[PDB]
């Protein structure tokens, strides 16, 4: 039984501008077995229209995945992934840098 | 240049919970264009790319039909597996499967493959010449032998060496139009102070196609992992992706620092400078 | 197009 904790990324498709259409990426990849759970945040709480590719691995047999979701960026508004795995003691909150 | 077509199927068992989930999907290059999930609607195999949408009834009848008896050939091997290794019915367990071609630039073929995996780990792969097995351990020289017995890869081969490529440049000419284009990256270069005395330097390579990237920094046209942040190749979602680089250098020795770029879709590799 | 001859273990 090999297990991987999930590699994260936050991120936008297109460098974000405030009150312009765009999707906000939680990329999770790198990990061991299947199971994981994944939510978009918006200031702390869930957004339910977020959708997800379909399961695949690397070269390694690891897993990937993108979840995503439809936003408008504002000044105030805080977006976050939060990552479950049975690898992580406790859930990872990865926060959204406009900058990465 | 050069191209390809793979099959990634996974498998996992739901003790206590009844049938395991399957899926798979089919990629040409880096583009998803068939998925099957156990869990989905349609119990069908489904398009994913526009191009393949334009194939018939009887393809779809017959990938379903297909993608049904890998199903069911990974349903047999989950119980097979545990059984080899007596592992108790408590706990889940994890099958991959992965096949596929490469063809060339003259879209002949390159090479075919055949690798899979228990609990995340390789339990057998076809060898490089097509013909022959190798085997993890002693519960997949089992499964060597039957394999051997059948002879499974004589048939397996012929697939990868005609069958494969054939569907493959279908599929290159029916989505010429998104399946052979290269996107170069667009780079652009960020500055980030950390203090009086250092600064960050991240080099960002956006909306390219294909995957396949190098983004390396130097100085003073050294090689430089020291100090060097590198992100793991993501993908945008709109079918392009992208990537950064950062370095922390000493404030005003920015001009000594270059990030280099090279990808499929551009001439000659670039060369980038924060310059003011 | 998919292999029509997968074998199991
Ligand atoms: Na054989």
């Amino acid at each position: 039984m090999i297990q991987r904790t999930p590699k994260i990324q936050v991120y936008s498709r297109h460098p974000a501008e405030n009150g312009k259409s765009n999707f906000l990426n939680c990329y999770v990849s790198g990990f061991h077995p299947s199971d994981i759970e994944v939510d978009l945040l918006k200031n702390g709480e869930r957004i339910e229209k977020v959708e997800h590719s379909d399961l695949s691995f690397s070269k390694d047999w690891s897993f990937y995945l993108l979840y995503y979701t439809e936003f408008t960026p504002t000044e105030k508004d805080e977006y976050a992934c939060r990552v479950n795995h049975v690898t992580l003691s406790q859930p990872k909150i990865v926060k959204w840098d406009r900058d990465m | 240049g050069s191209h390809s077509m793979r099959y990634f199927f996974t498998s996992v068992s739901r003790p206590g919970r009844g049938e395991p989930r399957f899926i798979a999907v089919g990629y040409v290059d880096d583009t998803q264009f068939v998925r099957f999930d156990s869990d989905a609607a349609s119990q069908r195999m489904e398009p994913r790319a526009p191009w393949i949408e334009q194939e018939g009834p009887e393809y779809w009848d017959g990938e379903t039909r297909k993608v049904k008896a890998h199903s069911q050939t990974h349903r047999v091997d989950l119980g097979t597996l545990r059984g080899y290794y007596n592992q108790s019915e408590a706990g889940s367990h994890t099958v991959q499967r992965m096949y596929g071609c490469d063809v060339g630039s003259d879209w002949r073929f390159l090479r075919g493959y055949h690798q899979y995996a228990y609990d995340g780990k390789d339990y057998i792969a076809l060898k490089e010449d097509l013909r022959s097995w190798t085997a993890a351990d002693m519960a997949a020289q089992t499964t060597k032998h039957k394999w051997e017995a059948a002879h499974v890869a004589e048939q397996l081969r012929a697939y990868l060496e005609g069958t494969c490529v054939e569907w493959l440049r279908r599929y290159l000419e029916n989505g010429k139009e998104t399946l052979q284009r290269t996107d170069a990256p667009k780079t652009h270069m960020t500055h980030h102070a950390v203090s009086d005395h250092e600064a960050t330097l991240r080099c960002w390579a956006l909306s390219f196609y294909p995957a396949e990237i190098t983004l390396t920094w130097q100085r003073d046209g050294e090689d430089q992992t020291q100090d060097t942040e590198l992100v793991e190749t993501r993908p945008a979602g709109d079918g392009t992706f992208q990537k950064w680089a950062a370095v922390v250098v000493p404030s005003g020795q920015e001009q000594r620092y270059t990030c280099h770029v090279q990808h499929e879709g551009l001439p000659k590799p670039l060369t980038l400078r924060w310059e003011p | 197009l998919l292999w029509a001859g997968p074998m199991a273990v």
